[PDB]
């Protein structure tokens, strides 16, 4: 080893101090064909890692290779130069001198190169760069790396695209900026291609990190989706590896919002309704949550849930889940989106209870269940309501006395001269329109009545929110049917606001007002 | 007024999107890639 070390003590002293001053000399020459010959001298040396300090060390040799490279119209030249640039690029050292010589923008001016030995050598180097060099990332902003790294998404090398999307991701994070350059440079389109495209594993999960990072953004949200992100972040849901499968997923669930409208979904329901039951807790996570928003507001894919066993498999999820929140609200606003407004809206809510579910749905209204997750139980309970086959099952499971507490609470709450994201007036109308529907029956009827609640309904009609007004005039319609009831509404003193409320524009309203004013004088 | 969100009728709660945006984590092994890559020009 001492043998070595003076060696190359001696080797270095004689590249300081003769070689590469003299290079540097011979890479400014006017003759292009010195140049080039002299940039091969240069490539040649950085080859051996000892002479490469004698090069990074001396500023004038770096920034003659940097203007060389960015200057030169020989492609050898050219490669050789970036070659050399990425030869010094292993350290703190060498990135640094890469850095302060002006390297960054004219390794980005290379990946406009129809060469790939120059391309590669650019990208490996700015990504050395980008992962260890602080400032490296809004240089390459500022020289427009970003536009010039999406324009390179249509080339076929795996490797090289794996490289160059993971710029692109290093580049995009946190930067909301970076993510509008690349929908602008049409970044959406040809990172979702790739997904459809390629099969190679470090590809597909570098590009789903980017596809990701893009996800969050207002912008790039529906172009993805446009683009065809969905179904095609969907094809690696069973793939092998964990880490493409959870970043699917979490790209997915990020997207879901915007693809309610989405064609071609089947595939995709189907392997995320079957994720229900891994597990992997951030996977059930993750289909849950996309399911509740791809079933939000859209029939066809409603009734492809259901037909695929989802009714089933989101019972099982809840069942099996226990207090996990992250979990069951997704799951619980699924079965919601599950069992109303569609063809087998109907046979949804029969299947709740014939998967045993109505006990657990039932529970998750009490402690220590959050305002999200209790809002969604509600409105669950709610639309399971609307079956005759579930009004005495909800009634034993003790649904009615805790959903009177729920709006007893959310409603003097209201009182004044946002509680975990939930405004207490949505539970009022929650609660209220629960008890609308549960009210459809006899017995559950006179369980309402005899929890006091005519005061509160009555109270209910006076709100400025008329989805509220609805809802009180409808269960009092229901329980009106009953001659004690119909006279307790009319000691509330439910006569003038009820008349009041047959002007009401809501056709609904009006019906129910006068329904119950019906009842009072008969 | 109107309920800002929420709500229902006679046919049931009303469907709701949950806002889900979660970009989180830049892991700040690509480097047998980037070898590879560069180890044939």
């Amino acid at each position: 080893h001492a043998v070595v070390n003076l060696i190359n003590y001696q080797d270095d002293a004689e590249l300081a101090t003769r070689a590469i001053p003299e290079l540097t000399k011979l890479l400014n020459d006017e003759d292009q064909v010195v140049v080039n010959k002299a940039a091969v001298m240069v490539h040649q040396l950085s080859k051996k890692e000892a002479s490469r300090h004698a090069i990074m060390r001396s500023p004038q040799m770096v920034s003659a290779i940097v203007r060389t490279m960015q200057n030169t119209n020989d492609v050898e030249t050219a490669r050789c130069t970036a070659g050399t640039l990425h030869n010094l690029s292993h350290h703190r050292e060498g990135l640094l001198a890469i850095f302060k010589s002006g390297g960054i923008p004219a390794l980005v001016k290379m990946l406009g190169s129809p060469v790939d030995s120059v391309l590669f050598y650019a990208i490996t180097t700015l990504h050395n760069l980008l992962l260890h060099q602080e400032g490296a990332k809004m240089a390459v902003r500022l020289a427009g790396g970003l536009q010039k790294m999406v324009a390179l998404l249509n080339k076929t090398n795996v490797k090289f695209l794996a490289i160059t999307t993971d710029c692109l991701q290093i580049l995009a994070y946190g930067n909301q900026e970076s993510k509008l350059i690349i929908l602008a440079s049409g970044g959406p389109q040809a990172l979702v291609n790739i997904m459809r495209t390629y099969t190679y594993e470090k590809l597909l999960w570098t590009t789903s990190r980017v596809l990701k990072v893009l996800s969050v953004c207002s912008s790039n949200k529906p172009a993805i989706v446009e683009a065809g992100g969905m179904q095609a972040l969907g094809l690696h849901l069973t793939d092998p590896s964990q880490r493409l499968v959870q970043n699917c997923l979490w790209t997915l669930r990020n997207l879901s919002d915007a693809a309610t409208k989405q064609e071609g979904m089947e595939g995709l329901l189907g392997t995320l309704v079957q994720l229900l039951g891994s597990d992997d807790i951030n996977v059930v996570t993750c289909a849950a949550g996309i399911l509740s928003n791809l079933t939000c507001n859209n029939y066809k894919n409603k009734m492809m849930v259901c037909q695929v066993g989802g009714i089933e498999a989101l019972v099982r999820t809840v069942l099996r889940a226990g207090d996990r929140e992250d979990i069951t609200e997704p799951a619980i606003c699924a079965l919601r989106h599950l069992t109303s407004r569609h063809q087998e809206a109907e046979m949804a809510q029969n299947a709740v209870r014939l998967h045993y579910g109505l006990p657990v749905v039932v529970k998750l209204l009490h402690p220590p269940s959050h305002w999200p997750l209790i809002k969604a139980t509600v409105g669950l309970i709610r639309n399971l309501a609307l079956c005759p086959a579930n009004h005495a099952p909800l009634r034993e499971q003790g649904a009615i006395p805790r959903l009177v507490q729920l709006l007893v609470r959310a409603h003097q709450d209201t009182q004044r001269r946002f509680v975990e994201g939930v405004r207490m007036e949505e539970i009022v109308e929650g609660c209220t329109g629960a008890l609308h529907i549960l009210a459809r029956d006899v017995h559950n009827r006179i369980v309402i009545r005899g929890l006091n609640t005519i005061p509160l309904f009555v109270q209910l009609l006076y709100s400025p929110i008329e989805n509220i007004q609805r809802v009180a005039a409808g269960v009092l319609c229901e329980l009106a049917q009953d001659k004690e009831a119909a006279e307790a509404i009319e000691a509330e003193g439910a006569t003038a606001p009820l008349t009041e409320l047959l002007h009401s524009r809501n056709e609904g309203v009006a019906t129910y007002a006068a329904a119950v004013l019906f009842r009072m004088s008969e | 007024p109107q309920l800002n969100s929420g709500g229902g009728d006679e046919l049931g709660a009303n469907d709701e999107l949950i806002r889900f945006k979660d970009e989180g984590e830049q892991e700040e092994d690509l480097a047998d890639v980037k070898s590879s890559l560069v180890n044939e020009s």
